[PDB]
DNA sequence: CCGCAGATTTTTGCGAAATCTTTGCAGCCAGAATATAATGTGTGCATGACGGCGAATACCC
DNA sequence: GGGTATTCGCCGTGTACCTCTCCTAGCCTATTCTGGCTGCAAAGATTTCGCAAAAATCTGCGG
RNA sequence: AGGUA
């Protein structure tokens, strides 16, 4: 169940944007700041950015 | 159709009842009871509103005295 | 159908919620599970909070509409409407009290403050740390005091049954019953008028005022401990089942069932005797779970099984943001309203826009089933809605009619001023997207590239025409924040307008003579001639005289072939010589405001369809293209770019050797690239500029380029010069991160393509530029939110007041040259003061009237220095403004209307350009750029020996006369310095007129004999560094932020007396003979040298500025309109009089102000880190400074005055602004200063408190009233004070209005315990309500109401 | 999306919902101070509550 | 505490021998699931219990708690459940419309008949007034209770057949 | 333009069934009753904006 | 006296779309007897619906 | 959650 829950309903867990090819590449190599453990979006805090 | 409202506001000076007047005169002309004193052009009641107190036929003076003389031969 | 002039806040009692409830909520259960038929008696309840489904007991006994004024007395169920359950409301009886969480944890605890009882015992008292004495007797333990367990115990041992103390909210309402407000207060009143001490006083007045504030508020104390809890209505807490095993359930629901759980819990405890521990613990949860109820999130938070989340509570429903969720945002959804993306619409008229035939049809299928019925096309609705849904052809010319005089509203997704919302007439196209008028984008701020638009339909008559009057496009062709047009030829337009007027140097037909503009069309078009060539052209211009009458005049001019053609769009009235020139944006939006000040509304509007129509088809016609070849690289980019190298490599070498430190390095590194950007610059330009060298008949000339991004760069369609120079040229300096600039620029620019590492570096510029742009637009949001808030009741509500008072109006000079003109800053506003010419005593302006161009013309002419112009501020008008001391700005050069809402008008102005705000010879030697009378303004100077003009002080300003009356130069003099010049003496232009060491400010004497030191000792206020060549010294009085043990008790001073000994005055300046030598006066003269007139006697170190002190933007503007404080308040002279010294360093020394006549002590404080300029003995006058540094806003409206604070505000802010460019008229900034001071302070009571923070308009009737009546009571006196604009708008009159767009859970709070009662009249309270505002439209009708409010 | 008839709500009577056909446009705070900035009264009261 | 987990902690009321059921049948399923190695098959659940299998799968519908609507839609989204869910117990305005355009219609034929049984038929059905009356209710006010009051009601509706009076209805039932 | 035929109106009559209350039944359900070995412990602490600000004790001079 | 000198909470944070349905967990857990409640089956009591059918009534036109 | 202005 949480494997599911992880894998499934996350911050972290994304519908591939599947329109492009490119798209599919990019959504793959991207790479988040967010999620569990990193950064919220109450930030700016404009070093990260 | 009616462009400007300006000639309307030379009338009517305030800007602001001059729609509350030119509302009453329109919802006449809506609402049965009375006939137009301008040709349309298949228009509704606003551009007739407008026209009507751009020409100076009506104004609030000019409603109010009316209304007045209407109720008085319904009354009799 | 419902009316009530007013709304009550007040305490709820258990009596009162009982009468709302309608049944006891007994038990946690909701439903039935498999059958959803609510349980009994749960929170979902048919026998307490009515039927669910319509007109139908639910127990299968009646089902009709029959049986809905009889009850079901056959069973619990009743029978009603199912609307009923959404407005019952029931009640949970409480076995224990329970604190309301509200009354507790806000920052002024209203519990805690009733009984003048800290927070900290309350949390321990009612979270059961600690027992409380509910009254004790013949004991030695106080009415209230807070007893540990043990000293509890040992109370109770030691007393026997004479002892009450309980524990928790039992023992705070105990409290609270035996607190008696009535007699406290007779108490108290018998007690002031004996008490003498004034800590006793002050006690006494705090609690008097506040015991009388809660009895007239009606409340018992008690009441705040809910004794009964109120539910609310289930539809407010639904719960609707959803498919599958999940069901959407309120928040709300989960804690009530917990609150329920708890209290049963108890009351079985208690029915079992339980012990003191569990019972205890019980009263606990129930008193956490009603916290968390009313407020989840200040009680360590409450989340609930199968879902990890805080729970939604009362107060979170409540307070939202922005505002109130439910009712303005978010977000008060619409009905009859589509969506959509926008596209151009350049066949489109101003008065209309484009709207997709599908759109049209959803908005008005009530309106095509009306007319589709009165045609008799369709015998019932129903056939309507078949009929439309096939779409047959006969519906569409019932659409076609409704569409043809209905207007619609068209709504940018941010709205950030007025104009962000028109009318237009709708236009029915096939197709799926709004058509906009190209001109209209700029007001909405919308460019093509996917921006959607909203569209709305104005549903009654009254509607209809409200938005044909006043929300349509060509009402609005001026801006609300300036009166030059907002529909302004913006690119396209204006690239055509300037290919058709720009003139070559040789094309065919050159020399021609033309009649009339339409052979000039006719040449063009047939390819005779070319668009632009220099051509007498005959043609009659018009010219408005007389009386308003049009003059013919017909003769030859010198133009081209465009120009004419352009002429014969521009409507008759107009001087040729407007079109007869190149033609810029700045050009034609002059053009569009001329013709719209000469001709009016609709010559104006037509023209301006016109002038768009034209600019488009030659635009089209002209073919401007942008290349490759289109960005010539200037020929000097290489050789400049490699003398630069040479440069810095040089200084680079140079650096290794050390002979230049690493910050001159860097500074002249910076330096030489900026020479090489602007160097590269300027030969781009002159390439570009003057590209076309062809030839006139044989002979080459050098003209205007026919280079098309030379085009787009010179129009100002788009792209300016800082644009252009990043592409043709190179791209310069930029910053990494850190915010510092780079050393090494970028040399390549967007036609040589950047390589790797330079693209690496602007890419950091990219994500700064980015970043900015969001947080300013956030900002921005929330400084217009804030801006409403505070200027939201604010309305014209009479035609003219009287009043003489205003303000004193300039051209502002800051630095050294005018920025402003007299005239931008007058223009629209209305006289308070007949000025006189700056010549003859002769009046021009007459009593006080509106100042429209002709007038402003006149002033031009008999240039007058100033002019008082009656300001909102000074209005004498109560509840609004009169329409005299607002101005005309609106829509019209004409008055503003009365019941026009200028608050939301200003904020709006000041708001929306808020996302365009993203942020030697100075001080060493005046010289005067140009040739006018030297003045000095505030000076102290007295002529000595040597000639030397020496000015005291640092108040003191030199103006430049002009040739009428006007300055147009204005310089600040420091304290110390050297003048040739006098006060009358005439000066060139670019001439030394002063200097002063731009090392230091020297002290020059003006008086002669020997330097006496005064409280002097050499080692604690000076210290030895005595470098005597011819009797100098380096003495160092040390600075005044610390000085030493013994510097602290004395303030050094240089005495100047004769041999004989007597004092020696220094004539003509009210300084003294002695010299309080201030903060790093080095004392170069020592002890018995004589000193000349002309000879410095201590210098002040400085560093000639080379450091920037000066903020803008967002944070400037905010912190103006919070009235914050500057870090560093200069404090002002708050009294004239003789000034001295006091004690010194008891921590911060003291200055006493004694004024040579009246009320002499005013000693005050003057912190020691300060650098002062105040020297004791002088005569000063209330407004001079005392110690330097910026300025705050409040002890400038306390000192200087009411509008000395509003011309500070205004100039302050319109420094931001000017800064960028954008414009604002300083009226919108006046009415926002007018709402920030509606709160004085009472000195002198009518029927004040003597300290009171009041409304100034109430203040302001009562002293009128006070006046006219023959009771001068008391008083009575008051003082205005200015809050911030969250302050202001935090403290209206309104608890609504505070309530709704800032912190809600305290401001109702306070309006429940002070039992506020708000009495609308206020755009937002009418807005929440529901009725018409009181603005505009609506306030003929409100003023109705007033009428029949108070009188029948 | 256009609507003049379709999914109101529970709690409140906002309307909007539906993939279908959803609800109106959200007449937000700011455009309720573009209505009070001019003598809009009786659009705003449409828009309020009408 | 197992009263307290059946009573205090599902939103919605469950028997506790429901509760003692549905843990059965959750301890059943573990058990097949961690033996069987898959999956829970509902034959086997079937198997099991001497319960059918669709009081199965309503048990298992039940056994779920209600949700929040503040809880967002899509994972976070800025806009809550409850933000979407339409009032199904409001009439449509065109429904009212209809029922508006309904009333007058029906008036206007009940008028179009005669005196006495356009009368008998308003208090028949409870038209145009908040009280209905049964037959024998407007025999006794018309002091005829008889054959004849429902002869008089079989008469107007006999009338109301022709294609006169009830093209007008027609079109309100399709 | 008037009297009877087609169409319309008048009048008496029987079957049908549904509904309201009462009685028997089955699934739902609540409390009352019985005596397995188990008490200082768990526990969630989830954590990187930014500016303003008064209230609440501390501590030097 | 007294003036900072810390720490201790509270508060504010753009608009408006769209796609997504993803929202949901342990299972460690004893037996039962007595009585009522509620949905349903069954029966007496009663009103309400349609044809039946003949008798009275309404309406068209030519001799 | 992602994306748009």
């Amino acid at each position: 169940a949480a494997v599911k829950e992880f894998f499934g309903s996350s911050q972290l867990s994304q519908f591939m944007d599947q329109n492009n090819p490119l798209s599919e590449i990019t959504h793959k190599r991207r790479i988040s700041a967010l999620g569990p453990g990193g950064l919220t979006r109450e930030r700016a805090g404009f070093e990260v950015r | 159709a009616r462009v400007t409202v300006q000639d309307a506001v030379e009338k009517i000076g305030n800007r602001f009842d001059l729609v509350l007047v030119a509302a009453r005169r329109a919802r006449q002309m809506q609402v049965g009871g009375k006939d137009p004193l301008v040709p349309e052009e298949n228009d509704k009641t606003t551009v007739i509103a407008l026209r009507e107190i751009e020409e100076g036929l009506i104004n609030n003076q000019i409603l109010d005295v009316r209304e007045r003389q209407e109720q008085q031969e319904q009354e009799a | 159908t419902e009316e009530f002039d007013a709304i009550k806040i007040a305490l709820a009692s258990p009596d009162m919620i009982r009468s709302w409830s309608f049944g006891e909520v007994k038990k946690p259960e909701t439903i039935n599970y498999r059958t959803f038929k609510p349980e009994r008696d749960g929170l979902f309840c048919a026998r307490i909070f009515g039927p669910v489904k319509d007109y139908e007991c639910l127990c299968g006994k009646y089902k009709r509409l029959k049986h809905r004024g009889v009850i079901c007395e056959k069973c619990g169920v009743e029978v009603t409407q199912t609307k009923v359950r959404r407005e019952r409301m029931g009640h949970i009886e409480l076995a224990s009290p329970t604190a309301h969480i509200w009354f507790l944890k806000s920052l002024p605890s209203r519990i805690g403050l009733l009984l003048d009882m800290p927070l900290r015992d309350i949390e321990r008292v009612l979270y059961f740390e600690s027992y409380v004495v509910i009254e004790g007797g013949m004991t030695n333990l106080e009415r209230q005091q807070i007893l540990t367990e043990e000293q509890y115990l040992d109370a109770l041992e030691e007393f026997g049954d004479e002892f009450d103390a309980k524990m928790g909210a039992e023992a705070i309402q105990a409290l609270l019953k035996s607190m008696d407000l009535e007699q406290e207060c007779e108490q108290l009143r018998e007690e002031l008028n004996e008490t003498n001490s004034e800590t006793k006083r002050k006690k006494l007045t705090k609690r008097i005022k506040l015991l009388e504030a809660f009895v007239q508020s009606g409340n018992k104390p008690e009441w705040m401990i809910l004794t009964v809890l109120p539910v609310l209505p289930p539809d407010l807490r639904p719960l609707v089942p959803l498919d599958g095993g999940r069901f959407a359930t309120s928040d709300l629901n989960d804690l009530y069932r917990r609150v329920i759980n708890r209290n049963n819990r108890l009351k079985r405890l208690l029915d079992l005797a339980a012990p003191d521990i569990i019972v205890r613990n019980e009263k606990r949860m129930l008193q956490e779970a009603v916290d968390a109820l009313l407020d989840n999130g200040r009680r360590g938070r409450a989340i609930t099984g199968s879902n990890k989340r805080p729970l939604k509570s009362l107060a979170d429903m409540i307070k939202g943001k922005q505002g109130r969720f439910r009712q303005n945002l978010l977000g008060k959804r619409v009905d009859y309203s589509g969506r959509s993306v926008i596209t151009v619409g350049p066949y489109l008229r101003l008065h209309q826009c484009g709207l997709p035939k599908k759109m049209a049809l959803e908005l008005f299928k009530p309106f095509i089933y009306g007319k589709l019925e009165l045609r008799g096309l369709a015998t019932t609705i129903k056939a309507a809605k078949k009929m439309v849904e096939r779409e047959e052809a006969v519906v569409w010319d019932i659409l076609d009619e409704v569409i043809r005089e209905h207007p619609v509203l068209l709504n940018r997704a941010p709205t950030l001023h007025r104009l962000g919302i028109q009318a237009f007439e709708p236009v029915l196209i096939e197709g799926k997207a709004i058509q906009l008028h190209p001109l209209v984008c700029a007001a909405y701020n919308a460019d093509f590239d996917g921006d959607q638009m909203a569209v709305h339909v104005p549903l009654t008559l009254e509607a209809q025409l409200e938005a044909r009057a006043l929300m349509m496009s060509t009402n609005n062709i001026l801006s609300p924040a300036n009166g030059e047009p907002i529909i302004v030829p913006s690119q396209d337009v204006v690239l055509g307008l300037y290919y058709m007027t720009r003139d070559c140097v040789n094309a065919k037909g050159e020399g021609m003579v033309l009649t009339g503009p339409k052979e000039a069309e006719r040449l063009y078009r047939s390819g005779l001639a070319s668009l632009h060539a220099r051509v007498k052209v005959r043609i009659t211009e018009y010219e408005k005289d007389a009386n308003g009458e049009l003059v013919a005049k017909t003769s030859l001019k010198d133009t081209t072939v465009g120009r004419a053609i352009l002429w014969m769009i521009v409507p008759k009235g107009l001087p040729y010589s407007i079109v007869n020139q190149a033609l810029g944006k700045k050009a034609i939006s002059k053009m569009l405001n001329t013709c719209y000040r000469i001709l009016g509304l609709k010559p104006t509007v037509i023209f301006a369809d016109q002038i768009m129509y034209t600019g488009f088809a030659y635009a089209a016609r002209s073919g401007a293209s942008v290349g490759i070849d289109d960005m010539v690289i200037p020929e000097k980019k290489h050789e400049i770019i490699s003398e630069a190298e040479a440069e810095v490599a040089e200084i680079q070498e140079q650096f290794q050797s050390g002979l230049v430190t690493a910050g001159e390095r860097y500074n002249k590194v910076i330096d030489i690239w900026a020479a090489a950007n602007d160097r590269v610059s300027k030969a781009m330009m002159d390439n570009l500029q003057t590209e076309t060298v062809i030839n006139r008949d044989g002979q080459e000339e050098k003209q205007v380029s026919f280079n098309s991004i030379y085009m787009m760069a010179d129009s100002g369609a788009r792209g300016s010069a800082a644009q252009i120079r990043q592409l043709a040229g190179m791209r310069g300096l930029m910053a990494k991160p850190d915010g510092s600039i780079i050393e090494t620029p970028i040399t390549a620019n967007f036609r040589e393509g950047l390589n790797v590492l330079q693209y690496f570096i602007s890419t950091h510029g990219a994500r700064k530029g980015l970043a900015d742009t969001a947080l300013k637009t956030a900002n921005s949001g929330y400084l217009t939110r804030r801006l409403v808030d505070v200027a939201q009741d604010l309305v014209v509500t009479e035609d003219d007041c009287g009043t003489h008072e205003g303000i004193m109006m300039t051209p502002v000079i800051e630095g050294g040259d005018v920025k402003e003109p007299l005239r931008d800053r007058v223009l629209g506003r209305v006289t308070a003061e007949d000025v006189l010419k700056p010549g003859t005593a002769d009046i021009l302006v007459p009593r006080n009237t509106l100042l429209h161009e002709q007038w402003c013309d006149l002033l031009e002419e008999n240039s007058v220095d100033a002019v008082k112009v009656r300001s909102v501020v000074s209005c004498d008008t109560d509840f609004g403004v009169c329409a005299h001391c607002y101005g005309r700005d609106l829509a019209r050069g004409h008055i503003i209307n009365k019941g026009e809402a200028i608050g939301v008008i200003a904020a709006q102005s000041i708001g929306e350009p808020g996302t365009q705000l993203t942020m030697a010879a100075a001080e060493s030697s005046i010289q005067v750029k140009n040739k006018g009378s030297i003045k000095l303004s505030n000076v102290k100077s007295v002529v000595n020996s040597s000639g030397k003009l020496v000015i005291t002080s640092r108040n003191t300003e030199l103006k430049l006369i002009d040739e009428f009356g006007r300055t147009k130069e204005s310089y600040k003099v420091p304290y110390g310095a050297v003048l040739a010049k006098g006060d009358g003496e005439q000066v060139a232009g670019g001439e030394t007129v002063a200097n002063w060491d731009p090392h230091t400010m020297p002290v020059i004497t003006e008086v002669s004999g020997f330097v006496r030191f005064t409280d002097m000792i050499d080692g604690q206020t000076i210290t030895r560094q005595t470098d005597e060549l011819t009797g100098l010294s380096s003495l160092v009085v040390l600075d005044s932020a610390e000085r030493t043990a013994g510097g602290k008790d004395l303030r050094p001073a240089l005495k100047i007396v004769d041999a004989q000994g007597n004092d020696v005055l220094i004539p003509g300046t009210d300084m003294p003979a002695q010299y309080f030598l201030p903060g790093k006066a080095i004392v170069q003269l020592e002890d018995g040298v004589q000193i000349s007139s002309g000879d410095t006697l201590a210098r002040i170190p400085q560093e000639s500025g080379g450091t920037k002190d000066i903020t803008g933007g967002l944070p400037r503007v905010a912190d103006l309109f919070e009235a914050r404080r500057p870090k560093e308040p200069a404090i002002l002279a708050e009294i004239s009089g003789i000034v001295s010294f006091g004690k010194e360093t008891k921590g911060k020394r003291r200055l006493v102000i004694t004024p040579v006549d009246g009320s002499d002590p005013y000693e005050e404080m003057i912190p020691k880190w300060r650098q002062l300029n105040v020297f004791e003995g002088e005569r000063v006058e209330r407004g001079d400074v005392i110690s330097d540094g910026p300025e705050a806003p409040h002890d400038i409206l306390r000192l200087r005055g009411v509008h000395a604070v509003t011309r500070y505000i205004v100039n302050e802010v319109q420094d931001v602004y000017r800064l960028q460019g954008v414009k604002i008229n300083d009226k919108h900034i006046e009415v926002i200063v007018r709402q920030m001071l509606r709160k004085a302070t009472i000195v002198n009571a009518g029927s004040s408190d003597f300290l009171e923070g009041e409304q100034v308009e109430y203040s302001r009737v009562k002293i009128a009233n006070r006046e006219l009546e023959a009771n001068g009571k008391v008083g009575a006196t008051y003082s205005r004070d200015l809050l911030g604009i969250t302050k202001a708008s935090l403290a209206t009159e309104s608890f609504i209005s505070a309530a709704s767009f800032q912190e809600t859970t305290r401001v109702l709070t306070e309006a429940a315990v002070a039992g506020k009662r708000d009495e609308l009249r206020g755009l937002k309270e009418n807005v929440i309500v529901g009725r018409l505002i009181p603005a505009g439209t609506g306030y003929a009708y409100h003023q109705d109401r007033m009428r029949r409010r108070a009188a029948g | 999306h256009a609507r003049s008839t379709g999914s109101y709500s529970l709690v409140t009577q906002q309307p909007l919902g539906g993939k279908a056909q959803f609800g109106g446009q959200r007449f937000g705070e700011m455009e309720v101070w573009a209505l009070e900035a001019y003598g809009a009264a009786y659009t705003l009261q449409e828009m309020l509550t009408v | 505490i197992t009263r307290s987990i059946a009573d205090q902690a599902r939103t919605i009321r469950i028997p506790v021998h429901m509760i003692e059921t549905i843990n059965k049948l959750n301890r059943i399923s573990r058990q097949m699931l961690q033996e069987m190695g898959r999956e829970p098959t509902p034959e086997e659940l079937a198997e099991r219990m001497l319960m059918p299998e669709d009081k199965i799968r309503k048990v298992l519908k039940i056994a779920k708690e209600p949700i929040s609507m503040e809880t967002p839609i899509g994972d976070d989204e800025d806009s809550h459940l409850g933000d979407f869910i339409e009032d199904t117990t409001l009439e449509l305005p065109l429904d009212s419309a209809t029922t508006e355009s309904l009333r007058a219609a029906t008036h206007d034929v009940l008028a179009g008949l005669t005196a006495r049984e356009a009368k008998v038929l308003r208090m028949r059905f409870g038209i145009d007034m908040n009280t209905d009356y049964t037959l024998e209710e407007v025999g006794k006010q018309f002091d005829v209770t008889r054959e004849r009051i429902r002869q008089i009601e079989a008469k107007a509706l006999r009338k109301l057949r022709h294609p006169s009076r009830s093209e007008v209805l027609r079109s309100f039932l399709d």
